[PDB]
């Protein structure tokens, strides 16, 4: 019910409510599925300090809904608040798919030596060598 | 061992996909 | 945890990976021997 | 095979279809049902 | 801190400035600590008395100012504060009519499935007492069987404030159902059927439906056009999908060899 | 001692002998079938688990003095079982200690040594290789330990035993479930520990503490793959949120985890009960009663079981929310006598047009209606008091005058008879129609339900299910 707090248009009310999101996102799984439209926005809303810490709670709800590439791109957009983490059942699965996405990318890039390679994000290879 | 087990599962998996293929093919061609 | 951090990070990646790769090979050998005997019946027809 | 969903738990021998149809419609069925004719 | 408890509410509230100060009061309370764990600590239940009271007065201000999205916004957080896990919480006496505001509002926007699933939380206040909750459930009972007119007659009896922003939308979403019953292809009726079915001997409402819809009073006659469909049917035109439907029969018989 | 004490020597030893060889051959058989031919769904796993629901609860209730279940803890205090000699050493000890407990007195469990019967049996080199052995022989000593019901420093004996057993389950869940998949065993183990930990939180405060952990077990479920793990935990997670009489049901409407997709005829049966409870309260009546009907006819293979008394109790209400009513009490039970008398006398008044009798039923039997979790009937069944007869008339007659239907429905006014019939057709009670000119309520068209493509629709349903049995049978039949 704190999604109603996320409607209200001041900044310091937002992050306190979405500090409360990843506190109980493991207990209120599917209610946040309707708040997807609010977050996928707030992430596009650039001038606020509520975009990477919103990309955390975005990555949690697509993880429950099975949207795994959605959790993959948004844990990239979660920035350093995701990359600092090392121990959960959550984080080790989406970085395992990140290795899966990376090794199917690199073999695909090995198929075409004549330039034409893919633009590769650097946070995903930044956690490859971190691993 | 943890890498060598992983490739040996792949090689067998590639193999017994081929053997289920032609037996399903042979049983079709054997009915004629 | 010298190995306890290594068991859940870089071995649990492998242990979760080889699990279902065992389950499919456990599945296909059941499916293969079904296809074997079904070919064994029809070939026993035709040779007779 | 419990489900742990237990915790609480011709007279009328074959009558309940006929009983759900009619129950108390002056069951003697004569003093009005046969005695229309003095009203007509 | 301790900011404007009953400044412009108990006498009169035409102001929007204290609404911006209640916004500042929302900034003070939700920067005190939190409301999420609520482990023990009656001392941190002290501002929980305050935080619920200032959202009661925000709810009273929300319905007074004729605001639809914000009224359900504060009411949800009020309901979140009666969603307290560790609820010692001596009874704030505004709760039952506060629910009756929401219970009547959520009847009004035709959330009838949400209407009855909200009613679970009250053990005996529905029947024994509490006319504030007894009024919408007796109202919803009147919508059930055939009883349109008792709704429109028992409008003029409210224990609380007049519930005016709820009931006018509530009756308007009854009028279109009577309209949607009478907007059929049944062609013509007269003004006395407007009084019986629609309502109101000679109103401004007959001018309302004259300008919104048709239903124009001609020679003492309303003309409602035919809302009848055309039904272009061949129904052998499921010939491709029927020929398709046969194919996966023989496919699923074969192909596993 | 001369009356019952001479018949005290016969009850230990034969349950000490042949009931012991049950799980000795099964736990030996389940282990070797976990080693080779690991897909053992068609094995003794199921019926032994059908036994542990049924047999061992009624085989033993107390911890069985003279060393049948009180002897299990000095029996399995010393189990190394680690290497092939360490097994064959303990296979000699399976001969020795069972003979000593069959002859003489070992450590007698006088209902108090349960935590040193959880450390030292788990100690003395007890394996996680035999994690089905530790899983079964920790979940099975819950049952002498709960069903004593003395509850004096035993709630923590429950609490420690579950957290020991589930940390063993967690140690399986992270470390090397190599071709084993103990979830088949540990689903009902997670259930049976938390049927009574729910009962613990019935004697004391609320059980949302269970639900936060139960989300976490369902969070680690559904990610690996679903093999009954998501199925068993979903009915558990739904039950308290339905048991609480707060708002509580829009959480389940958004619960999009609707698929176990196969549930061995028993999870799926009561899963359809709980979701039928949900769709009935949010007014989706017609879909609710048909899945309540599906739930009723799915597990009747019981003996006066009581939840069959519950699903039969709700289904007659929701059809009284649709007008029709069948025969109900024709299968009277030793317990149905209490539950037939309200509801049969209820629908007795529903079929009639009487209301002062109907309110007399409410004052007579309101306490049972409040006990059954069906407060809500009085606000929703008074709707169908008028909707029963108007469906009955529109089924009987063909072209009725609305002036005549007012006296026949005792409506006491001919003018609102338009409105009820308008409510019937707009909500779709009858497919009839009103002529608003001279009182006609005329019925449908002529019956044309053979030459209008409708027999093909039902015939396609029966194709798509029957040959689907055929393909599922051929794959399931040939394992070797």
């Amino acid at each position: 019910g704190i999604i109603s707090l996320l409607d209200e248009d001041e900044p310091q009310l937002k992050e306190f409510a979405l500090h409360k999101l990843n506190a109980v996102v493991n207990d209120f799984w599917a209610e946040i599925s309707e708040s997807v439209d609010k977050i996928e926005v707030l992430y596009e809303d650039e001038g606020f300090r509520s975009r990477q810490f919103a990309a955390l709670v975005a990555s949690k709800v697509f993880y429950h809904l099975g949207a795994f590439e959605e959790s993959l791109n948004y844990a990239l957009g979660a920035g350093d608040l995701f990359n600092v983490n090392d121990n959960s059942e959550y984080v080790e699965t989406i970085i395992a798919k990140c290795i899966d996405h990376y090794t199917k990318q690199c073999v695909e890039n090995a198929d075409l030596p004549e330039g034409e390679k893919k633009p590769i994000d650097q946070r995903l290879e930044g956690i490859v060598n971190k691993m | 061992d943890l890498y060598s087990r992983y490739k040996k599962l792949q090689q067998e998996l590639e193999f017994l996909e081929v053997q289920e293929e032609y037996i399903k093919d042979e049983q079709k061609n054997l009915k004629k | 945890l010298e190995e306890g951090k290594a068991g859940s990070g870089l071995r649990q990646y492998y242990l979760s990976k080889i699990e279902e790769l065992q389950l499919i090979v456990n599945d296909k050998s059941q499916n293969l021997r079904r296809l074997q005997a079904q070919r064994n019946e029809l070939n026993a027809k035709v040779r007779l | 095979m419990s489900e742990k969903k237990q915790p609480v738990d011709e007279d009328n021998w074959d009558d309940d279809n006929v009983e759900d149809d009619f129950s108390n419609q002056l069951r003697a069925e004569l003093e009005k049902h046969g005695y229309k004719m003095e009203t007509s | 801190m301790y900011e404007q408890l009953k400044g412009e509410w108990n006498r009169k509230s035409p102001n929007l400035s204290k609404c911006g100060e209640e916004l500042g009061r929302l900034k003070l309370v939700l920067l005190e600590l939190n409301f999420l764990p609520t482990t023990g600590t009656k001392l941190t239940k002290q501002q929980l008395i305050l935080a619920r009271d200032i959202l009661e007065i925000g709810a009273q201000w929300s319905i007074l100012r004729k605001d639809i999205p914000s009224f359900e916004r504060y009411m949800a957080q009020l309901k979140c504060y009666y969603f307290d896990y560790k609820e010692q919480l001596p009874e704030s006496a505004y709760m039952h009519q506060l629910l009756g505001l929401n219970l009547l509002f959520l009847l009004s926007q035709n959330r009838v499935a949400e209407f009855h699933t909200e009613l679970e939380r009250l053990p005996a206040k529905d029947i024994q007492t509490n006319v504030y909750i007894k009024h919408p459930v007796s109202l919803e009972q009147y919508l059930m069987e055939g009883s349109y007119n008792k709704v429109f007659l028992a409008k003029g009896n409210i224990p609380a404030e007049s519930y005016t922003f709820f009931i006018d939308i509530l009756l308007d979403t009854i009028r279109d159902e009577i309209a949607g019953c009478i907007e059929k292809a049944y062609e013509k009726i007269l003004f006395t059927e407007a009084t019986r079915i629609l309502f109101f001997n000679t109103p401004k409402k007959m001018t309302d439906y004259a300008k919104k819809r048709g239903w124009v009073l001609g020679p003492n006659n309303y003309y409602s056009f035919a809302s009848q469909q055309q039904k272009p049917e061949d129904t052998t035109i499921p010939s491709t999908e029927l020929a398709k439907q046969v194919i996966e029969y023989a496919r699923q018989l074969e192909m596993i060899v | 001692p001369p009356g019952g004490g001479e018949q005290e020597p016969p009850p230990p030893p034969a349950p000490q002998d042949v009931e012991m060889k049950e799980e000795a051959a099964t736990g030996g058989g389940s282990t070797g079938e976990a080693d080779g031919k690991t897909a053992a769904a068609a094995a003794e796993h199921s019926q032994r688990e059908l036994d542990t629901v049924t047999l061992e609860d009624i085989k033993e209730h107390v911890k069985q003095l003279e060393k049948a279940v009180s002897g299990k803890e000095p029996r399995f205090v010393l189990r190394a079982l680690r290497m092939l000699p360490s097994t064959s050493r303990r296979l000699n000890h399976y001969v020795l200690y069972k003979a000593v407990q069959g002859f003489f007195t070992s450590n007698n469990a006088t209902r108090d040594f349960l935590l040193p019967f959880l450390e030292e049996p788990m100690d003395t080199e007890a394996d996680l290789q035999f994690r089905p052995r530790t899983g079964k022989a920790a979940s099975t000593p819950l049952l002498p330990e709960v069903e004593a019901y003395l509850q004096l420093l035993v709630v923590i004996f429950m609490m420690n035993s579950k957290r020991y057993k589930e940390a063993q389950k967690i140690s399986d869940d992270l470390m090397q479930k190599i071709s084993t998949q103990n979830r088949r065993a540990l689903d009902l183990v997670a259930a049976k520990c938390y049927y009574y930990h729910a009962r613990v939180y019935e004697f004391l405060d609320k059980l949302d503490v269970v639900r936060s952990f139960l989300h976490a077990r369902l969070r680690t479920a559904t990610l690996r793959h679903d093999a009954d793990g998501q199925a068993t935990l979903l009915n558990l997670l739904l039950r308290n949120y339905l048991h609480y009489s707060l708002y509580d049901q829009a959480e389940k409407l958004v619960s999009k985890s609707v698929f176990p997709e196969q549930a061995n005829n028993n999870e799926w049966a009561r899963y359809l009960y709980y979701t039928g409870r949900i769709k009935a309260i949010q007014l989706e009546y017609s879909e609710a009663r048909r899945t309540m009907t599906n739930a009723l006819r799915k597990a009747p293979q019981h003996t006066a079981v009581g939840f069959k008394q519950t699903v039969h109790k709700l289904l007659i209400v929701v059809e009284l929310l649709l007008g029709e009513i069948p025969d109900r009490l024709q299968f009277r039970q030793p317990s149905l006598k209490r539950s037939l008398m309200p509801y049969f006398l209820l629908t007795q008044a529903v079929r009639t047009g009487n209301l002062a009798k109907f309110n007399q039923v409410l004052d007579q039997f309101g306490e049972k209606f409040q006990a059954d979790g069906t407060y809500t009937l009085i606000i929703r069944l008074r709707h169908n008091v008028i909707k029963t007869g108007v469906r009955m008339i529109s089924l009987s007659y063909s072209r009725i005058s609305l002036a005549d239907i007012a006296q026949k429905l005792q409506l006491d006014s001919p003018e609102d008879a338009e409105f009820i019939v308008a409510k019937a057709i707009r909500d779709g009670v009858i497919e009839a129609s009103i002529n608003h000119e001279k009182g006609y309520v005329q019925s449908k068209e002529m019956i044309d339900i053979y030459s209008t493509r409708e027999p093909q629709l039902a015939f396609h349903q029966r194709i798509s299910f029957c040959l689907d049995i055929h393909n599922m049978s051929v794959k399931a039949m040939r394992f070797p």
